[PDB]
């Protein structure tokens, strides 16, 4: 339901009503474009990994020291 | 003859231009059993050197503890760089009731029965030097009796 008054003309008032009706209904049906879910970087998982080791080793060296080789 | 027990070994690093240097510390006490406990720190590349070191400077770093029949003869503490020991005689049937570093310094002392507690960092390098402290701060009633001039029986009477 639309109501066209801005002009004392009802032609002009007429096209307005029919350019208010296209306008609302192509902002209406224009389709948002979908999001597709994104991933962690290959890099970013590598250094994860690598990170990862590295504190590996750190724990590996650190603490305790038993066998003793005696 | 005289025991030996190696209480840590510790892997410690140097961090040089073309990387990190390792070497291991060892941590000894030796004892008679019978009132004499030394304790060695040593360290080298290898953790056997590391333990022969420490050894052979536990040997010649033995102090004397004046002990009564295998347990302590007063409350005493031996405080060591954060590290506070609080050792305690107990009846002859306790046991060593005492931490880490704390059990092998006294059971190579000789104390057998002993109601021990540390305070503070348990480091085990200060709480042996700790544990030693106190050891050799305990005071015989001889002792006491020498000091002030006075008879055993009329100290401990």
């Amino acid at each position: 339901v639309i109501k066209a008054q801005e002009y004392r003309s009802q032609e002009l008032n007429r096209e307005a009503a029919l350019a208010r009706l296209v306008a609302m209904i192509k902002e209406l049906t224009t389709e948002k474009k979908a999001r597709r879910p994104t991933r962690p970087t290959r890099a970013s998982k590598e250094r994860r990994l690598a990170s990862k080791a590295q504190k590996s080793s750190v724990k590996a060296m650190r603490g305790k020291v038993r066998s003793g080789r005696e | 003859e005289l025991q030996e027990k190696l209480i840590a070994v510790n892997r410690v690093s140097k961090t040089v231009k073309g990387g990190r240097i390792f070497s291991f510390t060892a941590l000894t006490v030796v004892g008679d059993g019978n009132g004499r406990v030394g304790f060695g720190y040593g360290k080298a590349r290898e953790v056997p050197a590391a333990i022969q070191k420490a050894m052979e400077k536990a040997r010649r770093n033995m102090i004397n503890v004046a002990l009564n029949n295998g347990t302590l003869q007063h409350p005493v503490k031996g405080v060591h760089t954060g590290s506070r020991v609080f050792m305690q005689p107990a009846s002859e049937g306790t046991g060593i009731i005492a931490g880490g570093a704390m059990r092998a310094v006294l059971e190579v002392a000789g104390v057998h029965n002993v109601l021990a507690k540390a305070y503070g960092s348990t480091n085990p390098i200060n709480v042996v030097r700790a544990t030693i402290d106190g050891l050799e701060n305990m005071n015989s009633p001889e002792m006491v009796a020498a000091k002030r001039g006075k008879s055993v029986e009329e100290i401990l009477g």
